């Protein structure tokens, strides 16, 4: 159970990244 | 005024020398001055050593760098690497520091009261730092400047006197260099040869007939190339792919000698050729393995079957095998088992060392050689206190290639950071925003949005 | 020849010492660039002699 | 294992042409700036 | 155009989300190797022997150890520097007993890390910027490449570098300090002047910054949207902030200008770091710290100790445990 | 013009006349044999 | 008009070195805890709480001398000067480690008094007092370090005495004793510094490869004053640079200076919890899954393993020195060794 | 207030801690804490 | 002895602002 | 050794590899002088 509560983690902080880099709030100049 | 303010020049006084990529005669007098400023320490360091002297004790028990360097060109030394006339190292004390006065002559000359300029003063010496074939032509003359240094070291090694060669037969001693190797599937072979353990890259060179004969390919090299750039202009590819700026060139030999600064680290630590370990003192791998001989040795003296002695690792206590089968010493020296030296080879035989030779064929100056080899393993603090960290103070010792590795990869480190400074440098101001963004034509404004 | 030698040796330290604050403070002076000239003809070609013969006498006492 | 080991130089070899033949392609010429 | 021609525009344009580059090239396939690889191995390696005593150590999770006990080992100590791709093993369950994927891992990565480096330039000069961010990543760079490959070369194997793992890197700074005493090291000490200041500076501008805000929200919504993305406004008074530090301190003790400060923020940490690198390149070459030991002694002889004698009794119990069976003779020269 | 005897002079010669007697302290202490 | 608001204003006066009433609390007690440190290192022994030397005077350099902590017999007396142990000998104050407790106290008001400096100063010229927030970091690791952990324990022994070298000994000590290093607050704290480090050298160089070009000198330094209104950066291309390179950027100036507040404060204040629970020895020195695995399978060796070897080593062989009042007596045959070595 | 110039004092103030630094260098080879 | 050597690198060592200071005061070109 | 010639010469052999340091120093009274511009 200890191996897959690791790894699930790490799973999510890597999908964290994949949304947080192509799914940003856009930065608009004015 | 004369660009030395930073009103007149744009450049401070902490960036000042800078004040010069543009005055080819005050900046002449400025190489010069430095160029004297090394045969100056290289003299007046020499004679220090000299004078604290002392040739009962081995040259790695006084902390010299340079006698080393004359001892291996075989100026003053006989068999075993004993010192036998001191007049060779004066000589080359002085010289060097004679030597030292003339180019701080015309060094302070050229920089106070020497042409600031010298475009209007000789064609052939002004020079433009955007002109291509006037660049080539002074990079060729200096090729052929060291393309002659380099057939002077061989010139040594045939003609006047020979050099001093540690592989020599029954013991270290000068020999003149009769057949250079010239074959280019073997000069050329240690350039592709991997620069890992068991191969070494051209660290590996381990007998004076191919040292003295790739320093000749190398002296013709420079010789045709140097003629070959002073005939010659870069090609439509060579222009379109280099920055052609003073900074730009400084840049380009900052990262060769960084390179070179790498390599000569990982020369005297391994390499016990050119760096003898009778003037430099054993390296890190030839200690250790000096170690495990000195007490296979000892237990043998009283009884002990080496060969079948098992540790407590299961391994042998005093002989085991590398991966590919070779015999080895045992312990933590298994990553030593490349090492080669002129008092262990006469045990090695066709599958590593040889357990019956081992038992027979070890001589008394082995077992001193092995000593003392291992109580001189280049380990040391920095206020040199001989010996491991946990070590008391008595022994003042730390070993010549721990002095030489150290800074000399402290140099190559710092320069590097100084191509990657002044190369991304000349980048941008070949370009020209290397003082700031232009506010009325950002280049990022007219850009699309990345989301 | 026994003692010519730590006299010229310690000569040519003399005019060694002298000149390294000498030439620099005549070089950047615009007090008598001609009369300030000769003086460093005389000592470099002077220099020049004692070392030369410290040199070449050093022979004879080493 | 020697099947690998040339797919391997292959393929270092390829990354390593795309990356002399890149630079070569007039790179100081790209810049927001003058082009020369 | 020729499809070359549009093919260098791809990798250099400007307009991609993420940066290619020339040194992206070769930055992204060597990266992806280390990571899968390292993902992998972290997971469901079997046990490594790195000290080649047939002597496995166990790293992976699938093999009893946690996020702060897993590690990749390095390779063993019967390789040395020797070379050890996949293809020198006759399989790769071998390859997994000699601790190969840590070769194959600090390879990639320390390639995939300088083209990093390198990318960084790259982007600056296709952007009108100046180019020496790239510089200032050196230190942390320099770094990795000391614990990975410097040390490893001075001590003639790869199974002494710093393994990969959160437990097995403390087990690589007390060994260390047992056989270099890098903490009477002057490199270490100014590496740690350069992260202490580096906090320190972080925590001093970010505070002073923070505190001299020019008001343009209420009290009810956050001070972060007094500023707007792209504007031209500056949002804080600076000469406030010089007014305020110049007199807890004195005048002459605080930056008024701007570009000199922030230069200050990035030379300190960059250059302290620079030096704990180099430390850790020197002492590769067993250059250690001070030794201070039976320094100190009285008008008899009587060794007198001092706190350096304290730290050399705890060197010495790190050094007779460290890699307990390793050893055969009563010296540990590498 | 200006004054002598300020709270900045009392601040420096608080740290600086102990300095120089400390260094000279410790400077006896270099030639101090067992 | 009284004699409070006349006293109020000289020390509000705009002087070169600013006193204020936080300056009566700050001044004699920095002045003291610093004198106290350069008078201990430069002529004070501690012979009789340690057995060490100390001072320049007996023969140590720079770094190794120190102001060794009172004897572990003292408990957690103040020792003060005129107190029922030195009985007001200054010369016997000396010699049991009065100077520690003169250090440690006097140099805790005094961090209390720059504290309330900073409160001060920024209520004048009228700023946010968020430089005072952050400098409860320093504070907090000052009272858990120096006072809560050897309160904790037996003595003041146990705390960490003033020297470079002794500094050194304290993390092999707790290394050995404690496994500091395994504790999660300590490697949240490790994070703090580590991070603001990266924040201060990664804000500064983005500055000064971003900037505008103001000037007209090749040193844009000068291209700058104090005055403006403009950003001397542009922000909007230092986003589009680090949006490629690295895949998030900075795009809020006040939420980026703010964000290097937090991280090294954060850090610090982790770090300094972890201490206050090891002032009762509540450690994270063990792995119970581990230790229970290890015991039944002498195959099974993990980076956890090897440096609890390492721990026992290091209590094994500086104790008997170290903590001279236990009269530690370990023969040859106890000592914990490898082979060989 | 100013009849000897700073760049004087500067270097006799820089000569002058050159030397006291040195005197302390030296005498950890020398006397006590030198080991011998 | 010792005062051989602190004798001569006091005069090597003030030959050096001697320089500076001669042209100083017949404002030479510094 | 050195020579015995030149054996008095020992107090000046001793002091003259640190000459090289000093024109760096010399670098920042000679800049100091002129007030750096
Ligand atoms: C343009 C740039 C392009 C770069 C692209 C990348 C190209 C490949 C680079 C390879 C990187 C090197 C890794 C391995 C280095 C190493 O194991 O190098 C060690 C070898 C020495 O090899 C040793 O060589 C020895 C040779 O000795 C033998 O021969 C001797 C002969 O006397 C003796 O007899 C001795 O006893 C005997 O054993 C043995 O073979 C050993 O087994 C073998 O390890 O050195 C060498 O090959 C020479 C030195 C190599 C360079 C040193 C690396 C420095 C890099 C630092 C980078 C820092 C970056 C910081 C960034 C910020
Ligand atoms: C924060 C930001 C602001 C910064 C603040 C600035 C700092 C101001 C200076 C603070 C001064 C603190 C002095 C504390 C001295 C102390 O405590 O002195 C210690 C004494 C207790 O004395 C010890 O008591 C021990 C217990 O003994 C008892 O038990 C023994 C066992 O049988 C025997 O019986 C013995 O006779 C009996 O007395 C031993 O005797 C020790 O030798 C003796 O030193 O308590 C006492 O004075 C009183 C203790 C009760 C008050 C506790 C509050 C202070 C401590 C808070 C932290 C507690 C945390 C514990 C660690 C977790
Ligand atoms: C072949 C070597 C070489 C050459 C000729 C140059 C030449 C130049 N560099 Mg570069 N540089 C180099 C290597 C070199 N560099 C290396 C290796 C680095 C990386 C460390 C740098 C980093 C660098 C930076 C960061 C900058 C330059 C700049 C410059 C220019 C002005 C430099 C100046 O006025 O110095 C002035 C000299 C000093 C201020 C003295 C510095 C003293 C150092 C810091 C300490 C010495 C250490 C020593 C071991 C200890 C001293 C002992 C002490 C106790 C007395 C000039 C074009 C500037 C530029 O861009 O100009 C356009 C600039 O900003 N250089
Ligand atoms: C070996 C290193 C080196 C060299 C060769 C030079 C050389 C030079 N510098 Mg640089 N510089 C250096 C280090 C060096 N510097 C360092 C470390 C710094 C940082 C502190 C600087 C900062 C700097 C700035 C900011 C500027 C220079 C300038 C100059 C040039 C003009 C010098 C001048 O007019 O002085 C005039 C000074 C005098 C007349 C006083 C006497 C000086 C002499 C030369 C001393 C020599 C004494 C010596 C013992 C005599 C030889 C013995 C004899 C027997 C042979 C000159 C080519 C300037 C320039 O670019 O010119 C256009 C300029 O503006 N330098
Ligand atoms: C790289 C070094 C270098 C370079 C490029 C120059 C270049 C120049 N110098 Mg300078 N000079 C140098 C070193 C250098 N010098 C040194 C070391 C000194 C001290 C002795 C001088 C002293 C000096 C003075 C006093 C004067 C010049 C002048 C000149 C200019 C005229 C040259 C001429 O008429 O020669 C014509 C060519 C010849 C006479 C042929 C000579 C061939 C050489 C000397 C034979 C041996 C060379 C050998 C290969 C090098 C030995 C290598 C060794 C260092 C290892 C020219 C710009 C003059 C000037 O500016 O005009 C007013 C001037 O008055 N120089
Ligand atoms: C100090 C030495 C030096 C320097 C700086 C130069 C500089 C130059 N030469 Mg010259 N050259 C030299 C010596 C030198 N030369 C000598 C001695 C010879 C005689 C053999 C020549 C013969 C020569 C010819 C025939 C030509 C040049 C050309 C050039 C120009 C292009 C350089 C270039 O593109 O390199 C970049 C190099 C490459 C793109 C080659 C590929 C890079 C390889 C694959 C990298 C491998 C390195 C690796 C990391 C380690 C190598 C070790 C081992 C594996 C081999 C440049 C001005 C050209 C020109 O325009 O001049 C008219 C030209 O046509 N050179
Ligand atoms: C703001 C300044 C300041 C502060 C906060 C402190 C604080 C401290 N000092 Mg320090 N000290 C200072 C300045 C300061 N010092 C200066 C300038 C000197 C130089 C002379 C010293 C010299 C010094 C020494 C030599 C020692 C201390 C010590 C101490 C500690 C105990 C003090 C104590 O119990 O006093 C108690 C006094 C009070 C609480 C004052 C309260 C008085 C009120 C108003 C009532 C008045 C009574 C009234 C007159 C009736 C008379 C009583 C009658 C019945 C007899 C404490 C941490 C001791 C120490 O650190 O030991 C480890 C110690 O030995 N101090
Ligand atoms: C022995 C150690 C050697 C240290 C070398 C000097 C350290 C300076 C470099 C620090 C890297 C900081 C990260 C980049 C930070 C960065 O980009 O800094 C840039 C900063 C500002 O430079 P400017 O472009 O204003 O001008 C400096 C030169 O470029 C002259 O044009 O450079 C300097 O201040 C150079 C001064 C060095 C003089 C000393
Ligand atoms: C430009 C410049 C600079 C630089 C300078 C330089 C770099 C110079 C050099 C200089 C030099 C480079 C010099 C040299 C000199 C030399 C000499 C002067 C020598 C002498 C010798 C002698 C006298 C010897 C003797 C002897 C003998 C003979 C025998 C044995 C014994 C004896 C050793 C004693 C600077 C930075 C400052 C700044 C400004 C500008
Ligand atoms: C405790 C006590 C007290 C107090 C005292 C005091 C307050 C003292 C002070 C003292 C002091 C106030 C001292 C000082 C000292 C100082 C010193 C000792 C310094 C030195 C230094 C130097 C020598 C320098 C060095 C350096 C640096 C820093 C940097 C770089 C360079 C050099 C290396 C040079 C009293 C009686 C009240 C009461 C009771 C007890
Ligand atoms: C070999 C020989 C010789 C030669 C010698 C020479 C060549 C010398 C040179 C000399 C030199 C060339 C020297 C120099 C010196 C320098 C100095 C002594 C400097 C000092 C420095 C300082 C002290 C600084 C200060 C400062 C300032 C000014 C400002 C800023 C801050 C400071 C503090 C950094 C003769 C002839 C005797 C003969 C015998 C043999
Ligand atoms: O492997 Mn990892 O650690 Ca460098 O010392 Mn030797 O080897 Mn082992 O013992 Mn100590
Ligand atoms: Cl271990
Ligand atoms: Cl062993
Ligand atoms: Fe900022």
């Amino acid at each position: 159970m200890e191996t897959i509560t690791y790894v699930f983690i790490f799973a999510c902080i890597i999908a964290l990244f994949f949304f947080a880099i192509f799914f940003r709030e856009p930065p608009r100049i004015t | 005024a004369t660009n030395r303010d930073q009103e007149s020049s744009g450049f401070a006084w902490w960036a000042g020398n800078a004040r010069l990529i543009n005055l080819s005669g005050k900046l002449l007098g400025a190489h010069v001055a430095h160029a004297g400023l090394i045969v100056f320490w290289a003299g007046a360091m020499t004679l220090f050593e000299l004078a604290h002297f002392i040739p009962e004790k081995p040259m790695y028990e006084q902390g010299l760098i340079l006698i080393p360097h004359i001892a291996t060109l075989g100026w003053g030394v006989g068999p075993g690497g004993e010192v036998v006339d001191t007049f060779p190292f004066f000589v080359v004390g002085v010289v060097h520091l004679i030597s030292s006065a003339v180019l701080g002559f015309g060094g302070v000359y050229h920089a106070i009261r020497g042409p600031e300029t010298l475009e209007e003063y000789s064609s052939f010496f002004g020079y433009d730092w955007k002109d291509k074939n006037k660049m080539t032509t002074i990079l060729g003359f200096h090729l052929i400047v060291l393309g002659i240094g380099a057939l002077l070291l061989v010139a040594k090694a045939m003609f006047f006197g020979g050099l001093y060669d540690t592989w020599a037969p029954g013991g270290g001693d000068v020999r003149v260099i009769t057949n250079p190797t010239l074959d280019p599937r073997v000069i050329f072979g240690y350039l592709l040869k991997s620069p890992f353990g068991g191969e070494g890259w051209i660290v590996s060179v381990n007998n004076l007939e191919d040292v003295v004969g790739g320093h000749i390919w190398i002296g013709l090299i420079c010789i045709a190339g140097g003629i070959w750039h002073i005939l010659t202009t870069p090609f439509g590819w060579a222009r379109r792919a280099f920055i052609w700026s003073g900074e730009a060139y400084l840049s380009y030999s900052l990262g060769a000698l960084s390179m070179m600064g790498f390599i000569a680290t990982c020369f005297v630590w391994f390499n016990n050729t050119v760096y003898p370990s009778e003037f430099y003192g054993p390296t890190g791998p030839e200690a250790s393995q000096a170690q495990a001989m000195t007490f296979l040795i000892r237990d043998q003296k009283l009884g002990a079957n080496v060969g079948s002695a098992q540790g407590p690792t299961g391994l042998g206590k005093y002989l085991m095998r590398s991966p590919t089968g070779e015999i080895i010493f045992g312990g933590e020296t298994m990553r030593f088992w490349d090492f080669r030296g002129p008092w262990l080879e006469p045990l090695r035989g066709p599958n590593g060392l040889d357990l019956n030779k081992i038992k027979n064929d070890i001589q008394p100056w082995q077992e001193r050689r092995a000593a003392e080899y291992m109580t001189h393993a280049p380990l040391g603090s920095l206020n040199s206190v001989g010996g491991v960290a946990t070590e008391i103070n008595s022994v003042n010792f730390v070993s010549p290639r721990s002095w030489l590795a150290t800074s000399h990869f402290v140099l190559a480190f710092f320069f590097l950071v100084g191509h990657l400074w002044h190369a991304g440098r000349a980048r941008a101001a070949a370009a020209g925003f290397e003082k700031g963004i232009d506010r009325e034509s950002e280049p990022v404004l007219s850009m699309p949005s990345l989301d | 020849m026994t003692i010519l030698f730590q006299l010229a040796l310690a000569a040519l330290v003399i005019l060694s010492f002298v000149m390294v604050i000498g030439v620099p403070v005549a070089y950047a002076s615009p007090q008598d660039w001609d009369r300030s000239k000769q003086l460093i003809f005389l000592g470099s070609g002077l220099w020049i002699a004692l070392v030369l013969v410290v040199g070449v006498l050093n022979f004879f006492v080493v | 294992m020697e099947t690998l080991k040339i797919t391997v130089y292959i393929v270092v070899t390829f990354f390593v042409l795309l990356f002399v033949f890149g630079f070569l392609s007039g790179d100081p010429a790209r810049n927001p700036k003058r082009k020369d | 155009a020729n499809l070359w021609e549009r093919f260098c525009n791809w990798v250099t344009s400007t307009d991609n989300r993420l940066y290619v580059g020339w040194f992206g090239v070769i930055m992204i396939p060597t990266l992806l190797a280390a990571t899968i690889c390292f993902v992998i191995a972290f997971i469901a390696a079997p046990p490594v022997d790195i000290d080649g005593i047939r002597e496995p150590v166990s790293g992976s999770l699938l093999y009893g150890n946690n996020i702060i006990t897993g590690a990749v080992v390095p390779s063993s100590n019967a390789i040395g520097l020797h070379f050890y791709p996949i293809w020198e093993a006759a399989s790769l369950d071998e390859w997994l007993y000699n601790g190969g994927p840590y070769q194959l891992i600090i390879f990639h990565f320390l390639l995939g890390a300088s083209c990093y480096m390198g990318r960084q330039w790259e982007l600056s000069y296709r952007l009108g910027m100046r180019p020496w961010i790239c510089v200032a990543y050196s230190a942390p760079l320099a770094s990795a490449f000391a614990v990975f490959l410097i040390y490893p070369i001075g001590q003639g194997s790869f199974s002494d570098g710093m393994p990969l793992g959160i437990s097995g890197t403390f087990n690589f700074m007390i060994v260390f300090q047992a056989e270099h005493n890098i903490l009477m090291h002057p490199f270490h000490q100014l590496g740690v002047a350069g992260v202490f200041g580096g906090a320190l500076f972080c925590a001093m501008h970010g505070s002073l910054v923070t505190s001299s805000l020019i008001r343009e929200t209420t009290e009810t919504e956050s001070a972060n949207y007094g500023y707007k993305f792209g504007q031209e406004e500056e949002t804080y008074n600076i000469v406030a902030a010089h007014g305020y530090f110049g007199r807890l301190i004195f005048q002459y003790a605080s930056f008024n200008n701007s570009r000199s400060l922030h230069f200050f923020l990035a030379a300190w940490p960059v250059v302290g770091v620079w030096f704990t690198a180099l430390g850790i390149s020197t002492m590769a070459f067993n250059l250690n710290g001070f030794n201070f030991n039976h320094s100190v002694i009285d008008a008899k002889g009587n060794v007198i100790n001092t706190w350096a004698d304290i730290i050399n009794r705890a060197n010495l119990g790190m050094e007779v445990m460290h890699e307990r069976n390793a050893h055969n003779f009563p010296l540990d020269l590498a | 013009s200006y004054p002598i005897f300020t709270v900045r002079w009392v601040a420096v010669h608080t740290l600086a006349v102990p300095t120089i007697f400390f260094l000279g302290a410790i400077a006896a202490m270099q030639f101090i044999q067992r | 008009r009284g004699w409070f608001d006349i006293l109020d204003d000289w020390l509000k006066r705009d002087r070169f070195v600013f006193v204020g009433w936080s300056g009566i609390l700050l001044f004699p007690c920095a002045y003291l805890a610093l004198g106290g440190w350069l008078t201990g290192t430069t002529f004070v022994t501690s012979w009789y709480t340690h057995g060490l030397a100390s001072s320049y005077l007996e023969g140590c350099n720079f770094l190794t001398v120190a102001v060794s902590t009172p004897a572990n017999s003292m408990g957690h007396s103040l020792l003060l000067l005129w107190g029922p142990e030195a009985q007001g000998d200054f010369t016997r104050w000396c010699q049991l480690g009065g100077l520690w407790t003169f250090i440690a106290l006097h140099g805790a008001f005094g961090l209390i008094g720059f504290m309330l400096r900073q409160f001060e100063i920024a209520r004048l010229v009228g700023v946010r007092p968020y430089n005072a927030i952050a400098f409860s970091a320093p504070i907090a690791v000052f009272v858990s370090v120096f006072l809560i952990y050897p309160l904790g324990q037996s003595s003041w022994f146990f705390a960490p005495s003033f020297g470079v070298a002794a500094i050194f000994r304290f993390l092999l000590f707790f290394q050995g004793f404690h496994n500091w290093t395994l504790n999660p607050f300590h490697m949240m704290g490790v994070a703090g510094v580590l991070g603001g480090a990266l924040l201060c050298a990664i804000h500064g160089a983005t500055v000064e490869n971003t900037l505008f070009q103001d000037g007209e000198g090749a040193s844009t330094f000068r291209a700058f004053n104090p005055t403006q209104a403009e950003e001397t950066y542009s922000m909007v291309t230092a986003n589009r640079f680090w949006s490629q390179i690295f895949g998030i950027a900075f795009s809020n100036k006040r939420w980026l200076h703010f964000f290097m507040l937090f991280v090294p404060v954060t850090g610090l204040w982790m770090s300094a919890i972890g201490v206050v629970g090891l002032a009762l020895n509540l450690r994270s020195y063990d792995f119970i899954s581990q230790e229970i695995r290890a015991a039944e399978d002498p195959e099974f060796e993990t980076f956890y393993t090897k440096n609890l070897l390492l721990n026992e080593g290091i209590r094994a062989w500086m104790a008997p020195q170290d903590q001279p009042h236990e009269n530690f007596v370990f023969p040859e045959e106890v000592l914990p060794r490898g082979n060989a070595l | 207030g100013g009849r000897i110039p700073l760049w004087i004092v500067a270097t006799v103030a820089g000569m002058g801690v050159i030397v006291i630094v040195g005197l302390f260098f030296y005498g950890a080879y020398a006397g006590l804490g030198s080991s011998l | 002895e010792v005062i051989a050597q602190l004798t001569m690198i006091a005069m090597i060592g003030i030959a050096g602002p001697m320089i500076i200071f001669l042209l100083a005061v017949r404002r030479g070109n510094l | 050794k050195l020579p015995e010639a030149y054996a008095i010469f020992d107090p000046l052999v001793d002091v003259l590899p640190v000459i090289p340091v000093l024109f760096l120093a010399l670098a920042f009274v000679w800049q100091a002088a002129v007030g750096f511009r």
